[PDB]
């Protein structure tokens, strides 16, 4: 993602579609070196980029609220609590056994 | 006096946004692109791009980049 | 959920919620002594004890045996020379109560005292819902007259005469139902005579021992909400042994 | 065997942000701006099956 110098504002977000205005605007703004991802039709298919647009988490603690809605519905997610089931759920030596 | 609870956490969607269209040709105009009303107004000089005041008649826009280009180098 | 949405207290919140108890207990045992008939049932509970018919530990939960007898003694003497001073009668009256106050009773006793308080005031509003229906719902006699002429007298011809000898075309069609009238007027005095005492006092004393009695649900509510999470932490540890987790909890709420 | 999510909400909960996801699961190509700005560079074995 790349940020405009004198506002500070968003120019363009990560994982988005790069058209004339965009690439005008972010041109206008200072900008020399702009980068993007290399994907096929056939040989490197773009599904992260189709999962990550689909899912609709923002931040850890948003990944974090919806794991814990999805494992026990119907109960209010608290911080601590979350935490403490994603850390059991794989990453605990007495819940997980990899013999 | 009583004692706080532990607070509740919630979060919301990201909301993204839909992707342009940009339906476009080139078939001898140069500057026929089509993006809305003027459809076109597009200008690259120099190290960076700049951005036209987006004439809505193709044939004033075409001209005064053309003239543009002729005094800028 | 429902345990989770309240929050638990702390010891100043304790000492509150205490302290509020005490004091809407103490609101009730004042207006229960108040009256006399709790130290007439006080009386022939004692000669029934006396008779060879009971015993003494259910009479009085300690106090707060011949100084409970002389104290008994005394309070009888109260009671006769109050019921011997028919403008004095108020003040005696006081005075018995704090000494019935001064007794430490039964919780039985207490609620014997209580119920027989709810059925005189629920004779009395029957009494008075019964002569507002007599007229306001017979004969459509007008909301704010009834109230002037009705609020303090509730015993004379004030709503009797009124509402029929009033000019207007529908007032002088229930003699009838003023039959009805003087009959509810004969039960009034009956149970006035009965008592002892007014009638506004009485409905003064109920309404404030339900304010008391109110208050008090309201601290007990709020104290079974902070404790909630005591409970089922307690029950926790009972939950294999051939009962169901929330029959355990409602036992230990119970509890 | 529980409700299915999307696979990237384990690699957020993962301590993991959408820039780093980019480059962990894609390639890199970087486009400059000189006179004609569209100079990039090609990786001859980029050419390939397309």
């Amino acid at each position: 993602d790349y940020i405009d110098e004198s506002t500070g504002e968003l120019i363009c977000a990560a994982n988005m579609e790069l058209s004339l205005d965009l690439l005008a605007k972010l041109s206008q703004s200072g900008h020399k070196r702009i980068e993007t991802l290399f994907t096929n039709d056939l040989d490197h298919g773009p599904y992260i980029s189709e999962t990550l647009r689909v899912d609709p988490t923002n931040d850890r603690l948003s990944a974090l609220v919806e794991i814990y809605r999805m494992m026990r519905p119907g109960e209010p997610p608290t911080r601590e609590a979350a935490e403490s089931l994603f850390e059991n759920l794989f990453f605990s030596e007495d819940r997980y056994d990899l013999s | 006096l009583r004692q706080q609870n532990r607070q509740i956490i919630s979060y919301v969607p990201r909301t993204e946004p839909a992707p342009p269209e940009h339906a476009i040709k080139m078939d001898s105009f140069r500057d026929v692109w089509m993006l809305r009303g003027k459809y076109v107004a597009f200008v690259l000089m120099g190290e960076s791009f700049l951005r036209s005041p987006a004439f809505t008649v193709p044939e004033s826009a075409q001209r005064w980049a053309n003239q543009i280009r002729q005094e800028g180098e | 959920r429902e345990m989770g949405t309240v929050e638990l207290l702390t010891r100043e919140g304790e000492i509150d919620i205490a302290k509020r108890i005490e004091d809407g207990i103490n609101q009730v045992q004042c207006s229960v002594a108040e009256y006399p008939e709790a130290i007439t049932y006080l009386l022939e509970q004692y000669d029934r004890v006396e008779a060879e018919e009971a015993r003494l530990s259910d009479l009085i939960t300690g106090f707060v045996p011949e100084l409970a007898r002389e104290k008994f003694a005394e309070l009888r003497a109260q009671y006769v020379v109050t019921r011997d001073t028919i403008a004095t009668a108020q003040e005696e009256i006081l005075k018995l109560s704090e000494v019935f106050k001064q007794f430490r009773l039964v919780p039985k006793q207490f609620d014997y005292l209580v119920n027989s308080m709810r059925v005189m005031m629920d004779r009395v509003r029957t009494q008075e819902r019964l002569i507002m229906k007599l007229c306001v719902e017979q004969c459509k006699m007008p909301k704010k007259n009834f109230i002037t002429l009705f609020t303090g007298n509730e015993t004379s011809d004030t709503w009797f005469n009124a509402a029929i000898a009033m000019n207007k075309p529908w007032s002088e069609k229930l003699h009838d139902v003023s039959e009805e009238v003087h009959r509810a007027l004969q039960k009034l005095q009956q149970i006035e005579e009965e008592t002892g005492l007014t009638i506004e006092q009485v409905k003064d004393i109920n309404r404030r021992m339900s304010i008391g009695e109110a208050k008090a649900r309201r601290a007990k509510k709020e104290m079974v909400e902070a404790n909630l999470r005591l409970v089922i932490s307690i029950a926790k540890k009972y939950t294999n042994r051939g009962l169901q987790f929330l029959d355990l909890i409602q036992e230990g709420n119970i509890g | 065997r529980r409700r299915k999510l999307p696979a990237t909400i384990i690699l957020r909960a993962l301590n993991y942000t959408t820039e780093q996801i980019l480059d962990l699961f894609f390639e890199k190509v970087i486009f400059e701006i000189r006179d004609n700005k569209l100079q990039m560079e090609l990786v001859p074995e980029r050419l390939r099956g397309e």
